[PDB]
């Protein structure tokens, strides 16, 4: 029933707003100034992230050169990241009661596409978003950055500067997201047809949404399903770069939870 | 797992 299909996509995009505190919508009314909230701290060049220290608060307590501090930054991100798309995986329907190694599995091969989705939210073509929209970083600050370090982000940037442009809106993307977490095809699935199932389900979903959403975009759809492919593309990219870093320089600490999830991630 | 310990948790 497409009532049902319908009821389902706003039960995910619910759950979508209860588990990501910045959504698009924000994101954008901050990057486009038309929010009533104070504008970001813009960090733009050493000086200016010298001075944000104190503007910028993180949720984590820290009681190294810059480009280390940055990247460790957004290491602590991503592991802020990791724990909300935990939280939004649990409520699509039939996750709970999948096996709970392959719930595992999903996550952890699933994870860093729905992180680098996400982040397209916060960017655009001059900087993103950071810190909950408390600061905006400019592509060109982080351009910047002393090798390797300079070319970390730009792949992602470019990735959302072509992604953006297919306007989807944040009832779009909880769909979107669902689908990537329910892939069947990730490495070490013991029980694949109740994941395709489910995921065949979520795509009928987005495939009506996008009908319904952006009518006169007929291609969506199947654009969308290459940038799933092409967010596999991505992350393997970073993964490499994680590899060059992790030896191109003395030992950085890196967060057990990310350290768990990078084994064997390609 | 720290994954399985968060997936665990209500
Ligand atoms: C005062 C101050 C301000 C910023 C800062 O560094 C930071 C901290 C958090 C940050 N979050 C992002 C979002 O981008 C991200 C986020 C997650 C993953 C990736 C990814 O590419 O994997 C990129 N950037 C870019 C940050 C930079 C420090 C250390 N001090």
């Amino acid at each position: 029933e497409s009532a049902d299909l319908r009821a389902l996509a706003k039960h995910l995009y619910d759950s979508y707003i209860k588990s990501f505190p910045l959504t698009k919508a924000k994101a954008r009314a901050i990057l486009t100034g038309k929010t009533t909230d104070k504008s970001p701290f813009v960090i733009y060049d050493m000086n200016s992230l010298m001075m944000g220290e104190d503007k910028i608060k993180f949720k984590h307590i820290t009681p190294k050169e810059v480009a280390i501090r940055i990247f460790q930054g957004c290491q602590f991100r991503s592991v802020e990241a990791v724990q909300e798309i935990t939280e939004y995986a649990k409520s699509i329907p039939g996750f709970v009661n999948l096996d709970l190694n392959d719930q595992v599995t999903l996550l952890k091969y699933g994870v860093h596409e729905i992180i680098y989705t996400m982040l397209a939210s916060l960017m655009n073509k001059d900087g993103v978003l950071i810190s909950e929209g408390q600061g905006f970083m400019t592509r060109e600050f982080l351009k910047s950055l002393r090798k390797p370090f300079g070319d970390f982000m730009e792949p992602k940037f470019e990735f959302a500067v072509k992604f953006n442009a297919l306007e989807l809106d944040d009832s779009d993307l909880a769909i979107f997201i669902a689908v990537i977490i329910l892939s069947g095809d990730r490495p070490g699935l013991l029980n694949v047809k109740p994941i395709e199932d489910i995921q065949d389900n979520l795509l009928q979903a987005l495939e009506l949404q996008l009908k319904l959403n952006h009518p006169e975009s007929s291609q969506l759809f199947a654009k969308l399903l290459q940038k799933m492919t092409d967010l596999r593309q991505i992350v393997t990219e970073h993964v490499q770069l994680l590899q060059v870093i992790k030896k191109t320089e003395t030992d950085m600490s890196l967060h057990p939870l990310l350290q768990e999830i990078y084994k064997d991630l390609y | 797992s720290l994954l399985k310990k968060l997936l665990l948790a209500p």
